[PDB]
């Protein structure tokens, strides 16, 4: 966590709803968006830290 | 001169333009604009805000 | 019936997904309760259930 | 039996509740009074208190 990565998205189409099929976490936790709602959007740039 | 007769005009116009202004503000919710509200968020949270 | 737990956020009025756009829908005027729980013991098998 | 709990089964039980208009049929375990007239009391029928 001191020395967490973080990972550029820039330039590709995201399709949200196969993140669910990558971990096996229960439910997003999303500030200002719906989950639901990701695959309507359109950003300048996506960060993923880990 | 007709200073009284402007004062009425400039009044409403300057109640005009401070009800359209207010349509900026958030008001605690995300966003002053419904479409972004409702392009951003699911039914129930769009509800609120 | 039977879902994963990362759909059981599905089953609740004004969702969307698989689950809830092509199985099980839920109205948005909902009056009612959801009861989930883990079945891993009952439903799941070594080669897959 | 070794998937995370995202990708492990629940089994899912939804409860919908048809309240007022027609007469009642399903109810919780209350005990009925009698109907006391012409005075002020506190009433519940069929949950409408």
């Amino acid at each position: 966590v001191y020395a967490w990565n973080r990972k550029r998205i820039s330039n590709c189409v995201a399709d949200y709803s196969v993140l669910y099929n990558f971990a096996p976490f229960f439910a997003f936790k999303c500030y200002g968006v719906s989950p639901t709602k990701l695959n309507d959007l359109c950003f300048t740039n996506v960060y993923a830290d880990s | 001169a007709l200073g009284k007769l402007q004062d009425v005009v400039n009044h409403n116009a300057q109640a005009l333009n401070t009800l359209v202004k207010q349509l900026s503000s958030k008001f605690g919710a995300i966003s002053s604009v419904l479409n972004d509200i409702l392009s951003r968020l699911d039914k129930v949270e769009a509800e609120v805000q | 019936f039977v879902i994963r737990g990362n759909e059981v956020s599905q089953i609740a009025p004004g969702q969307t997904g698989n689950i809830a756009d092509y199985n099980y829908k839920l109205p948005d005027d909902f009056t009612g309760c959801v009861i989930a729980w883990n079945s891993n013991k009952l439903d799941s098998k070594v080669g897959g259930n | 039996p070794t998937y995370g709990v995202g990708h492990q089964p629940y089994r899912v039980v939804v409860l919908s509740f048809e309240l007022l208009h027609a007469p009642a049929t399903v109810c919780g375990p209350k005990k009925s009074t009698n109907l006391v007239k012409n005075k002020c009391v506190n009433f519940n029928f069929n949950g409408l208190t």
